[PDB]
């Protein structure tokens, strides 16, 4: 994997490639690594497919039960539930999860949860095997309070490079936009992003 | 760590008649769960009416056959074009194999031909050079499937004369080339059914005083 | 005893009625890092042979030098170096095969899988494989690495046995090869979009095609795929 | 220390015209040492016959277990268990011990009393049902038995002919296996008579 | 532990068991009786892992004696052997299995027949005319195959047994300090003092 | 494998089985575990097959070169030591060998040398080597005497292999007999164990455990 | 194993080969890898044979009880959820690799499950040892808006690729078609391109060939 | 290490950090990883300090002896000698060397030699542990026929990011300019590059 | 191999060596002489790895016999022991070392004194009144410490030696099939046939 989430003026955008590997074989070239735990709280999944999937499902269950009793949960609350599972089961899990959500009070927020189960709230976050190749690029090019079109270009260009260098990353670039307006899914094919 | 050996699969079979001998072998070549070739022969005419096959690790098998072929050539140069007898070829091959006792050729070797009395002869080798003349031998991946069938049908093992209270054995007799080829074809089709590394094609080399003839038959390709 | 560092992936090939086709992508991988992108892994020897190499690139470059040196050595004291006593595909292969097996027998192999494609002086098609173990085999279609698992099934639908070779044209054969290269780009995690292709014909000779690209790819269906099961949006 | 080849042994089953045959060797050993030449590996519960190869303590234990279960089956159902049903019971029982299995290679054989159809089946140690029209093999000489059966077998053999085919399959397979042999037994099973024959074979 | 033999003849079962207990480079004892009486007409010899052997033998002995008192009746050798086998069959899949091999020699008073059962630590039971555990079999079995007849007397059985011990004393690497011999018949169990 | 050889009044008896196994798989029932070094010397196979074969064939070449140079038959002691010194050079490399070098000369009389891949060289009267050696020892020890007849000695060796062929799973096939005299060895035929077992069972009354 | 699943116009089709192996030996030449979870939800299984059968039956049993409890036809996502949560719990030790497909009130569906408990969604999928041979065909010939007859052709072609090119797959092709508004049709042995050729000889023995020691009637009655 | 070499209009520039590590301890914070094998043929050293040093010395000896007999060697020739040592002793070496030189005919040239001992002629090359973080950046920002000032900024910005993310890299940024004019050494301190 | 003992008394050196040759679970021979005569008044017993023992013993024997012929003179026991030690001292750092332990019993004709040397496979030489190799020492040494006197006769030495063999036969795990006893004195080397 190459995954990232970036806050901006109107909210937050999640981004991911679509490659799933079993060794050097691509088991799925059209994977959807961006998953919904709540209406406007989503996560990017990296590491073990089975682990991250099981975790996300449990979180979705917890936040559904939270909503039934206490109304809409904060993005921080969602990240806390992710942490709780990842930290307490650190010996049996291989999951690198980025949590991103949109409140109306707090606007866009991004929390990254690495292998250990620690939590880190950031303006933007990158993760997965392909993220190593774009630390330099992302750091130089990220700005706070970007527009929607700028943030889409930032993620597109970043993941394009991550895909270019990482063999474990590829396929289409999926994105999910989280704003007050609603939820918007975007897709970008090789013929476009490769020649950026 | 680098592993110098591999398994190319396949299986071979040698039967000896009264005035002839056959050496059969399937034409499939494999590594792991992949087919490399559907027709890659591993039974070779080496001259002087000697046919040979070295089944197991193909690289070692090809090396050995190549060396023995060369051994036959230099036997002619050094001993006034004298014909290499099947028994002499067998002993020579032992020295080739045992020459690499501590880094062996990973192959079960079988040669076939006629002895100096004109009678059919099959010799079989272990990887390091031990050899023995026999009427019958299967080698390779499906050897364990084919060999007990040969014991029963070629050497008539466990077969007693009907009505003799299991006291008189079924008498040993030479088989015709027609009868032998039937057993070869049935052996390989049976082996093809139950062994994954056996199939594609069957190539038989028959050895009589007149020379070396070939026959080819299709096998199941799954 | 070695371990491969900079590596090249699948080499695929097949026979057709008048000659042979061979192809290989232009990537030099460094583990999961797709390090080098201008790597030519098809190397012509004369005007009648193309050697396709996968595996370790340092060892590939060594083999390049050997072949280059073989052409020089053959030309020495040889008035018929560009005629009857030119290098045949069968000679070039047997040389490499000898080397590969000698190196494995010294527990210091050239970490490669090699396919020698060419046309002999009498017009016959030549196509044979050899690898780090010294293992050799020939077939109407040959492929290394992932190609063995994915390309061969596709190429064997065109030429399934010997009798299918005269019935297969260069147009049909090249189409199958180019299709196989696309499938490998979909599914092999250490493959690139850019590749080279070589045709050795008994009439038109050696045609070497550089800077080809995989195209006509199906990705549009990806937009409909959402989540991994119970997810709708 | 490979449980499936400490004691040794083999079982084979075949179908014929309105009949079935099941056969086994008599050897029980401790690796190289031959200990007993009377160890039968075929049992029966009513008209349903079960052969079991593998680790001998588990062979004995499972026989005792299936006798236990079929006896309760009969008391509650008020009828004998059929081969198809028994096959399912064996599979269930083996898979129950999925991560601590009985090291065995069972073989069910029998004729359904209602339909009259000949039935045979085999299993792996973990319960996977292998049903077959022609033959089932099991034991340390399974490769050999596969080779013998696949060549010697033909469909719709008469009981007297089927006896010769299964017997020759077992004998010649056993003689190419060090851990099998030391005597043999063959069961010929018809709709309402069962003949048991001890074969004369080489005792090495 | 090490050498335990057993021979079933016409009218009795004879068990021979070595007297040595070695621990280390030292023979700690040379008069050890490797057997327990399970019931008046049933005897069990044992060999295997130290401690486990006696612990197991006595545990079985207690259970059979408990059965005898409860039912005022002696279990048949076949019944006792089946009980012992099941206990070992449980044991092998335990956390720590008993590593004990046994021979059960008994006289069935209902059948008026002697019976010899050989059971290994896995729970592998077989009825035999003659039996052995450990390396002993590798010498004795072939010797008995040759010299054993099914209609032999107790005296003939003892001579046959002497022939086995002599062979073991000649070819076995370890000094096992002779054997204690015990006979099981219609009149119960008795020990041969001069062997 | 089971092989034996013992000294007696009439010379030496050598007896061997014929089975060869690769794990549980019986590779051959017709193997020759007696090597005919020369018309006066014999050697037995146990352990490595190619090794025994290769090096005792080689031994025969060394014995022939000896009697060409020395114009005299090689002693059993000298012949056995040529082999033991050879395998000792290869010690550690992994040779597998357990053999009885058997012969009958004027100066020595009947002589048997056990030679080993560990380098062991032992002169002796009775030897048994192989997986089924212990079974053969049991019959030999209880029946051996120096004043056996050539007829009774041959049978004892045959019966001892049969004993092992029966019990030892890695022995059987057939029994090869040899009788070594001062004028050379004499072959006494191949005897199938399948037929021999029933023959012996009936005539001798033995193997009552087995049903026939 | 080779198994595939292909979506089409008004439903979904799955297919599978019929070979079962222990090592290099073909244990079963005609086993059934297509499994019924509910009437209109079928499963193709690769990996540990007993596990794919046991896990498909357990979930199938619970799906039936659920369908009775809710008075509703079962959904594919319910079987998918129950399977993956079961497989995840056992951390891959239950070696079941499944292709789950079917029709339900929600529509037509196609999923894959791996032993460790990860699930995928797709229009065309392949699992097992011959999944690369199958996927090569699927990637070459698949398109959007396939008809029923086109999807069966594509699916069986993908299985054939595995049958011929993969040594872990062989024998026959089983197919199951699940169309919306219709009964699911299970096509056992839809193709049988590996029929054994006539043997060269009959090995029927003369009666009395086998030596017999004892005879006895066995009592099966009470 | 973070090292790189970049061709441009007037020739070629080599660049490197100055950190040498023995575990997490910095054994030398002012290392000179840019070494002279000939007047206008230099190399960047990454991997084992002892190995790369021994190799460079042997190459310097070979090129000195080459010059005595056949005059100035080509940059390709220098790279060939490096390869020959690295390839033939691949089992006993851990050396990742970038060779860069200036001919008057061939202008600026860059050859990279990874672990295996393969040779790759490139417009620019990056290597060492810290290079992984700047594949994305360097690919997006490199242009052919840059000026001296542009190439210096390209290397400075690139290595600055490599240093920022890689713990195994740091200290000063050394550079060596190879043109027809001659050889120029440049140095850049943390206070400058860190705040780029 | 296994048990080799040695006792130096007033006028002689006595070497006792076990007769068994065990190979696996079989005692292949029970009359093996584990000694070689190096010179008329020097005897060397040996125990250790199979093959190595005899090969080493005979190699030393050849060298000493070669010296005797060349100089027409017998080397002193001290000189022979020093030669043997150096050979073992070389051996231990070879590619494949001799794994052989030896006792050298000899009578120095110039000093008119018996001498006993104990040398292990590493080349560790010591002159002793009584010596042993392997596990034998663990029983015999303490026994000799108690009963040994320096002025004993050959007959007293043999009785002392009988006392050792009896203790070994009682407490040693393995059957070593008795010992061959040899005496070295002013008149040379002779074997005791009835022990
Ligand atoms: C990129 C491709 C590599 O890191 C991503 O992290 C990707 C994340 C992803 C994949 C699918 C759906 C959502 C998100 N990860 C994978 O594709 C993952 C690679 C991986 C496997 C195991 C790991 O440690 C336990 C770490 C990374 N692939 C898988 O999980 C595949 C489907 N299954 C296997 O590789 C089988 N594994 C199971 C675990 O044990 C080893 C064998
Ligand atoms: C192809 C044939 C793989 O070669 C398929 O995956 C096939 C799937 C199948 C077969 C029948 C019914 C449903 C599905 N798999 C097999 O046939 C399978 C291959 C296999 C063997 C061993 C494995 O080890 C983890 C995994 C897969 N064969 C079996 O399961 C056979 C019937 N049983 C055994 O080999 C016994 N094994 C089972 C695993 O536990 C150890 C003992
Ligand atoms: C960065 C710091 C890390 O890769 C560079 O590659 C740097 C290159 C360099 C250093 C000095 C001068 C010129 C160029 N490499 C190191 O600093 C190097 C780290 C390294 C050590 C060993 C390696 O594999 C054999 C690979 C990388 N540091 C050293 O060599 C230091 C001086 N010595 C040790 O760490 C001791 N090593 C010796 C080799 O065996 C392990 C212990
Ligand atoms: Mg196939
Ligand atoms: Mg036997
Ligand atoms: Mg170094
Ligand atoms: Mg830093």
């Amino acid at each position: 994997t190459s995954i990232m989430a970036v806050t901006f003026k109107d909210g937050v955008i999640l981004g991911a490639d679509s490659r799933t590997t079993t060794g050097a074989y691509i088991a799925n070239r059209v994977t959807d690594k961006l998953t919904r735990v709540h209406d406007k709280i989503w996560c990017c999944r990296s590491g073990s497919a089975a682990d991250t999937q099981a975790i996300a499902d449990i979180v979705q269950y917890h936040l559904e039960l939270y909503t039934s009793q206490y109304g809409t949960p904060s993005t921080e609350t969602a990240a806390s539930v992710f942490k709780e599972l990842c930290y307490e089961n650190k010996d049996n899990l291989t999951a690198g999860i980025i949590v991103a959500g949109y409140d109306d009070k707090n606007k866009g927020e991004v929390y990254t949860i690495p292998l250990g189960g620690s939590v880190h709230k950031l303006p933007y976050a990158i993760a997965g095997s392909g993220s190593t190749f774009i630390y330099g690029y992302c750091d130089k090019n990220f700005r706070e309070n970007m527009s929607k079109e700028e943030t889409v270009d930032f993620i597109k260009h970043s993941l394009s490079q991550a895909i270019k260098w990482d063999g474990s990353s590829g396929g289409v670039i999926r994105m999910v936009v989280l704003t007050a307006a609603g939820v918007e899914r975007l897709i970008f094919y090789p013929d476009e992003y490769e020649q950026l | 760590q680098f592993n110098p050996y591999g398994d190319n699969g396949g299986t071979i079979l040698g039967i000896a008649g009264e005035d002839f001998a056959v050496l059969a072998g399937d034409t499939r070549n494999i590594t792991d769960y992949s087919i490399n070739s559907r027709y890659e022969p591993k039974v070779f005419d080496c001259g002087d009416n000697i046919v040979m096959s070295a089944n197991g690790f193909a690289a070692d098998g090809d090396a050995l056959v190549k060396r023995f072929k060369n051994s036959v050539k230099w036997y002619h140069f050094d001993h006034n074009d004298k014909k290499l007898s099947i028994n002499s070829a067998a002993r020579n091959i032992q020295h080739l194999l045992y020459g690499k006792r501590f880094f062996p050729y990973y192959v079960h070797t079988i040669i076939a031909g006629l002895d100096e009395d004109g009678k059919g002869a099959v010799y079989s080798f272990d990887p390091v050079g031990s050899y023995e003349r026999e009427q019958c031998r299967a080698g390779g991946a499906a050897a364990s499937l084919i060999m007990p069938f040969l014991d029963n049908q070629v050497n008539f093992k466990n077969q007693y004369e009907p009505g003799t209270n299991g006291k008189v054995k079924k008498p040993l007799k030479y088989l015709s080339v027609e009868e032998v080829i039937k057993l070869v074809r049935d052996s390989f089709t049976s082996a093809t059914e139950r062994h994954i590394q056996v199939g594609d094609g069957l190539e038989i080399l028959i050895v009589t005083k007149d020379g070396v003839r070939k026959e080819f038959y299709e096998l199941k390709r799954d | 005893t070695q371990q491969p560092i900079v590596t090249g992936t699948s080499v695929i090939s097949m026979k057709y009625d008048n000659g042979v086709i061979i192809a290989a992508d232009n990537l030099g991988s460094y583990g999961s890092l797709l390090r080098f992108n201008g790597v030519e892994r098809l190397i012509p020897v004369g005007d009648n042979t193309v050697v396709g190499i996968s595996g370790d690139i340092s060892d590939m470059q060594h083999i390049e030098r050997l072949l280059k040196d073989l052409v020089t050595e053959n030309a020495y004291d040889n008035p018929l170096a560009d005629a009857e006593e030119a290098l045949e595909p069968s000679y070039i292969f047997e040389y490499l095969a000898t080397v590969m097996y000698q190196r494995r027998s010294k527990m210091n192999p050239l970490w490669n899988a090699i396919i020698v494609a060419g046309v002999q002086s009498n017009g016959d098609q030549f196509l044979r494989y050899v690898n780090l173990l010294g293992v050799t085999y020939s077939s109407p279609t040959l492929a290394t690495g992932f190609g063995a698992h994915m390309a061969n099934p596709l190429l064997r639908k065109v030429v399934d046995r010997e009798s299918d070779i005269p019935k297969t044209t260069v147009q049909v054969a090249e189409e199958a090869i180019v299709n196989a290269m696309r499938v490998l780009y979909y599914r092999d995690a250490r493959s690139s979009r850019n590749f080279s292709l070589a045709i050795i014909d008994k009439n038109t000779g050696l045609t070497f095609k550089k800077n080809l690209q995989v195209e006509n790819m199906k990705w549009d269906f990806a937009k409909d795929i959402k989540g991994y099961g119970t997810q709708k949006i | 220390s490979d449980p499936s080849s400490i004691n040794g042994g083999i079982v084979v089953a075949m179908t014929g015209k309105d009949c079935v045959a099941i056969a086994c060797d008599l050897r029980l050993g401790s690796q190289s040492l031959g200990v007993s030449n009377k160890f039968e590996k075929i049992f029966h519960y009513g008209h349903v016959f079960l052969g079991i190869t593998g680790l001998a303590t588990d062979v004995t234990t499972l026989n005792e277990m299936f006798r236990y279960k079929t006896n309760l089956y009969k008391l509650k159902e008020e009828r004998a268990i059929e081969p198809e049903t028994f096959t399912q019971l064996v599979s269930s029982s083996l898979y129950e011990r999925r991560f601590g299995p009985y090291f065995v290679g069972p073989v069910v054989a029998g004729i359904n009393s209602k339909s009259g159809k000949p039935f045979i089946a085999g299993f792996d140690l973990i319960g996977c049902i292998d049903e077959a029209k022609d033959f089932i093999v099991s034991g340390t000489a399974s490769d050999q038995l596969f080779g013998m059966c696949e060549s010697l077998y033909e469909p719709n053999l008469e009981p007297e002919d089927l006896f010769e085919t299964i017997s020759q399959a077992l004998l010649n397979a056993a003689d190419r296996d060090a851990l099998s042999g030391w005597g043999a037994v063959v069961y010929i099973i018809k709709k309402d008579e069962v003949v048991k024959r001890y074969l004369k074979m080489r005792q090495d | 532990m090490d050498i335990i033999l057993g021979i079933r003849v016409q009218d009795s079962v004879i068990l021979a068991s070595s007297k040595a207990v070695t621990r280390g480079i030292s023979v700690l004892k040379d008069s050890d009786d490797k057997t327990r009486q399970l019931s008046p007409h049933t005897l069990m010899s044992f060999a295997g892992e130290a401690g486990d052997t006696v612990q197991f033998a006595e545990y079985i002995q207690a259970n059979i004696q408990l059965y005898s008192i409860r039912e005022d009746y002696e279990l048949s050798p076949q019944a006792v052997s089946s009980f012992v086998r099941q206990e070992l069959a449980k044991s092998i899949r335990s956390r720590r299995p008993y590593q004990v091999n046994v021979l059960i020699g008994g006289y069935d008073k209902k059948k008026n027949k002697p019976e010899l059962y050989q059971i290994d630590y896995l729970g592998t039971k077989v009825e035999l005319p003659y039996g052995a555990h450990g390396y002993s079999g590798f010498y004795t079995f072939s010797l008995l195959d040759h010299h054993y007849r099914p209609d032999m007397t107790t005296e003939e059985g003892l001579d046959l047994l002497k022939l086995c011990v002599q062979e073991l004393e000649k070819r076995m690497p370890m000094d096992f300090k002779g054997v204690i011999v015990k006979i099981v018949d219609k009149d119960g169990i008795r020990q041969v003092d001069d062997f | 494998t089971t092989t034996l050889a013992f000294r007696f009044q009439g010379g030496i008896i050598v007896a061997v089985d014929s089975r060869a196994t690769a794990g549980n798989w019986v590779a051959s029932q017709t193997v020759k575990k007696v090597i005919e070094i020369n018309p006066f010397l014999l050697g037995t196979m146990a352990g490595g097959a190619a090794d025994f074969q290769f090096w005792e064939t080689w031994l025969g070449s060394q014995c022939r070169l000896h009697e060409l140079r020395e114009k005299e038959r090689i002693s059993v002691a000298a012949a056995s030591k040529i082999l033991s010194n050879l395998v000792y050079q290869y010690k550690g490399a992994g040779l597998s060998m357990g053999t009885m070098i058997c012969g009958y000369t004027r100066k020595e009389g009947p002589t048997i040398y056990y030679v080993d891949s560990d380098g062991t060289r032992l002169k002796g009267d009775i030897f048994c080597v192989g997986s089924g050696q212990t079974f053969a020892y049991g019959v030999l020890d209880s029946n051996y005497k120096w004043d056996l007849s050539v007829e009774d000695a041959l049978y004892l060796g045959k019966r001892s292999i049969l004993a092992a062929a029966h019990r030892d799973a890695y022995s059987g096939g057939s029994v090869n007999l040899y009788h070594v005299t001062e004028d050379g060895w004499i072959y006494h035929g191949n005897h199938d164990v399948g037929e021999l077992f029933w023959k012996v069972k009936e005539e001798e009354g033995s193997f009552n455990n087995v049903i026939g | 194993t080779t198994i595939v699943g292909v979506k089409f116009n008004n439903g979904v089709v799955i297919a599978a080969d019929t070979r079962s192996t222990q090592g290099p030996i073909v244990a079963d030449k005609n086993c059934a890898k297509l499994h019924r979870i509910s009437p209109k939800i079928w499963c193709a299984g690769a990996g540990t044979a007993a596990d794919t059968e046991a896990v498909t039956q357990l979930i199938g049993s619970n799906i039936e009880l659920h369908s009775l409890y809710t008075s509703r036809e079962p959904r594919v996502v319910s079987a998918l959820q129950m399977l993956k949560q079961h497989l995840f719990k056992y951390q891959g030790h239950i070696g079941a690799y499944l292709i789950v497909a079917g029709v339900d009130p929600t529509g037509s569906h196609l999923f894959s499950i791996h032993a460790h408990g990860s699930t995928d969604v797709g229009y065309y999928l392949s699992l097992g040892s011959g999944s690369l041979a199958a996927m090569a065909v699927l990637e070459s010939h698949w398109k959007q808006d396939l008809t029923k007859e086109e999807a069966i052709k594509l699916a069986s072609d993908a299985i054939q690729a595995g049958i011929w090119n993969d040594l872990g797959s062989g024998s026959n092709v089983d197919v199951c078609v699940m169309e919306i508004g219709k009964d699911a049709e299970y096509l056992r042995n839809y193709l049988t391109p590996n029929v054994r050729e006539e043997k060269q000889k009959s090995y029927k023995f003369p009666r009395g060939t086998t030596a017999v020691l004892k005879e006895s009637i066995v009592n099966i009655c009470d």
